[PDB]
């Protein structure tokens, strides 16, 4: 999972 | 000392309300409060306190206490249907009374009952409930909770324009909805606590709300919530939403809605992963869990664009689809590590971006 | 080996989901096996089973394997309505295949599924669902739960005449029912576990439809439809129901079930959140219901009932007597004393067919 | 509470 920012 | 006499279908609904939010013993109770023919009823767990009026027609002595909340209201919620609720306080126990029914419930006293201290509108407007409903509705999924970033647990409340938004995020998935409210509004941004949106919830006739720098307000009828707002920086969502998403696919909601939920039974329990492959108008949704046991499904979507491959947590976008409740709707894909756009086909109020997995 | 079969999706839920209804990785599995055009589906926890058989239209090549229970379901239920299931084994993956969903999943081998050790039935008997499920409903509730007399976590079966009897309790309430079912039965009781009272309950949604019992020293099977539920029966001896149930109860109650319901209901708001006790205080033609708590809270009722004995106090847990009063469903109830110290016998007052015994508390 | 038995 990647983080929006 | 207090007194008042009342029809039970009269107090139900202000108890109900008042009842809904023990650490310390009078957070437990209702501050009860008799004056000018008025019966006010006062719930709080010292972040948020609603506030419910009830009209008193019969013969009534002013004063205050504060009773057991659950108690009380089940009480009220047992007596039979047009029931009439006699209440008078006796010393240091209020007596309630009802044809053959009588009950004595244990106080403590009014003036140690906590206050939210007074604070200045800075913000305010009107709304028909069914907008504020929506607005929280389309959004309150994406909120985190009991994150670290304590900022996250929480609805942002944004005024610009003509428009009321809310926005919702816990760093992997995003919720924005927009509703034109008809009135010229200054430009003001704040967070209101997940808890104080799920009462903002529960009580939705126009809707007032009041707006400041720490307190957020909402008055529905007879009933005024109000909330303390988090004291933190919420994210800059505009910085996040895709710049140029050419990538547009188009599917019917219940359909990949139904693919998505049947392909999450063997994805890894813990990551939730799903593997997207589109093509020219096709969608193969594909997972696999540690078992080695593999869920693979194709769908006739409309596709015109570069046929590239994506990973996504699905219940991201099972909640975004749930969310949508809609006969179509719109992905809007960048490249394989970038976020997507998820709307409806038919309407951009509402806006959902998911941040992919590296799959 | 080279087990296949084709059928519909409405077909295979319910067969599914009653047969899932681990400690030991193939308890979550499903054994699956085809043979002379039939599908049967079998589930195990080791102390009960369920078997489902499916018939099978369409061409189908036999074999055995066991498949995760849940997975499979949830495969089969989220397809669309109306969905064609196409399964067939390969290699040591079961594959299931409708329209354009494609699901490969994990097995172990049938050689390795447990099954419950053959025995001989002693009593047999037919009954309405509906029947079954009355009499299971009205005692369910005074079942123990947990408790260290391990024969009273269960239900008690007993046949007698032409008459089936359901009895249950936890030494403090104790509930009878019996049904007659129109044939001449044997004397025998036996107790089925609490387990396998529920599995045996949920699958009775069929009313009149017939129910087959098979009743052993050790077991307990049950035929509903296309289903064959068997359970291990509790090693035990169940107290003498008989020798509790109320001897000569002199002084009678009669009151609306609803009114007195609702009156127990809000006198146990201010009743000690632990022990539950309220006070009946019964006089001509009245009831007065008292609840006191340790914060000196009190509420009271007063009731018109029916009511020409002796003026007499007793004790009660509210929940004991609420549940009664919930599980009777009637317009008048029956209230049955003897003393202070002395169990009620409490009944519909137009049925005897079910009775609730209620042990007070020292007030 | 007094037990049955």
């Amino acid at each position: 999972q990647a983080x929006l920012f | 000392h207090m007194k008042f006499t009342v029809e039970r279908e009269h107090l139900l609904k202000p108890l109900q309300q008042v009842s809904g939010p023990p650490t310390l013993p009078i957070l437990g109770n209702l501050l009860l409060q008799v004056a000018d023919g008025t019966l006010s009823l006062t719930g709080t767990d010292l972040e948020m306190e609603m506030v419910a009026r009830v009209a008193l027609v019969q013969p009534h002595e002013p004063g205050a206490t504060t009773v057991p909340a659950r108690k009380f209201f089940d009480i009220c919620r047992g007596l039979p249907e047009g029931a009439e609720i006699a209440v008078q306080l006796e010393g240091e126990r209020m007596l309630v009374r009802s044809g053959r029914s009588r009950f004595s419930l244990s106080t403590l006293p009014a003036a140690d009952f906590p206050n939210l201290d007074d604070w200045q509108s800075e913000v305010e407007f009107t709304l028909p409930q069914a907008t504020m409903k929506r607005l929280i509705e389309a959004t309150q999924f994406s909120m985190a909770h009991q994150d670290v970033r304590y900022y996250l647990n929480g609805m942002l409340f944004e005024t610009e324009g003509e428009e009321l938004r809310t926005v919702a995020t816990d760093g992997h998935r995003l919720a924005v909805c927009s509703m034109p409210i008809g009135q010229s509004l200054p430009s003001h941004s704040v967070i209101v606590p997940r808890k104080g949106v799920i009462e903002l919830m529960r009580m939705l006739n126009p809707l007032r709300v009041q707006i400041g720098s720490n307190n957020i307000r909402a008055h529905v009828g007879d009933f005024i919530f109000t909330s303390k707002l988090v004291d933190g920086r919420f994210p800059d969502y505009r910085r996040v939403l895709p710049k140029n998403p050419d990538k547009h696919l188009e599917a019917g909601c219940d359909l990949l809605k139904q693919a998505f939920a049947r392909a999450a039974i063997l994805s890894n329990e813990k990551f939730r992963g799903v593997r997207l492959y589109v093509s020219e108008n096709q969608l193969k949704i594909t997972a696999n869990n540690p078992e080695q046991e593999e869920a693979e499904e194709i769908l006739d979507v409309t596709y015109s664009g570069a046929e590239m491959e994506i990973g996504f947590n699905v219940s991201y976008v099972l909640d975004v689809l749930n969310a949508l409740k809609c006969e179509n709707v719109r992905m809007m894909l960048t490249d394989s590590v970038s976020s997507v756009q998820i709307e409806d086909a038919a309407s951009q109020s509402a806006a959902y971006v998911v941040m992919p997995m590296r799959l």
